């Protein structure tokens, strides 16, 4: 029941100024950027995101949360789920939300933790000599079951 | 002379490691204490959250955002925390337009990664998030630095 996610690029999006987003088969994800002085974040403090449901065609919005990391969003390969990394002062979580709804299906405290998400999941590090878990004496998996949610 | 005493230390303290093996980019905390150092600014001890206790209990608190750069223009070492659960955060305000019409330009390490980290480019409003950064409070010291 371990659904496997994929990191979604966020790029600057063509129309509309100032939206970074990215998409594949099942699910676009757009950011808009209010920074008045640098056309280059990396990360969005200000809501909504927007997820559109490529096969469904609903449109929704997360209205609250975030900051959210500009490198921190991941589709599950069912396209059901949206994880993000989403950070405030020094404290950070990792966020699973429906596709379908932009509802919350789970939340977990990482504060303190080095992270990565990729194929084989996700991994937590602790001792790290720096931001890459890599860098980590200590490397732990975490469990991605109540995200998937599958 | 010229006023710009704080941006100085922030800019010396960036690389400096303030907790053996910890470099201050990493570390909201330490990066703060560096700059404190060089100030010569007593500073409570301890991890951001324990910082914020001291702050809250010995220095002066201001109103608004507004007045934290308006201080930090004016030489003063000025302190924007507010505790976490177990990581708090700690960041220096320093002088330059607000975001949003609110939240001051600051320097800050941060645990969470480059995200969070301010090399003075980013408001408070920027690296703590939409609830939080209305939650914050700005510790002024009693003195000024230059």
């Amino acid at each position: 029941a371990d659904c496997t996610f994929t990191q979604l690029e966020i790029v600057p999006q063509f129309g509309s100024p100032n939206m970074f987003g990215g998409e594949d088969e099942h699910v676009r994800v757009m950011f808009s950027n209010e920074d008045p002085n640098d056309d280059n974040p990396d990360a969005f403090p200000e809501p909504p995101v927007y997820l559109a449901d490529r096969d469904s065609g609903n449109d929704c919005r997360i209205e609250d949360g975030g900051i959210w990391s500009r490198g921190g969003v991941f589709l599950s390969q069912d396209g059901r789920r949206v994880l993000m990394h989403e950070f405030s002062g020094s404290s950070a979580e990792l966020v699973s939300y429906d596709s379908a709804t932009c509802k919350v299906v789970h939340r977990e405290d990482i504060s303190g933790q080095r992270w990565a998400v990729d194929k084989d999941g996700l991994r937590l590090g602790q001792k790290c000599s720096g931001e890459s878990v890599d860098s980590c004496a200590k490397i732990v998996k975490r469990s991605l079951a109540p995200f998937c949610q599958t | 002379s010229h006023m710009q005493c704080i941006v100085n230390a922030c800019k010396n303290s960036w690389d400096k490691s303030y907790l053996a093996g910890t470099p201050n980019k990493d570390n909201c905390s330490g990066f703060v204490q560096s700059v404190a150092a060089e100030l010569g600014v007593p500073m409570p001890r301890g991890n951001a959250n324990a910082m914020v206790d001291g702050l809250e209990q010995s220095w002066t608190k201001l109103a608004s955002g507004a007045e934290a750069a308006q201080k930090a223009a004016q030489g003063f070492l000025v302190i924007a925390g507010l505790k976490g659960r177990t990581y708090g955060h700690v960041a220096v305000v320093i002088s330059g337009p607000l975001y949003r019409q609110k939240y001051p330009m600051c320097w800050c390490g941060s645990i969470a990664g480059a995200v969070g980290q301010s090399q003075g480019l980013k408001s408070v409003g920027q690296v703590w998030n939409r609830t939080d950064r209305d939650r914050l409070n700005y510790y002024v010291y009693s003195l000024a630095s230059c």
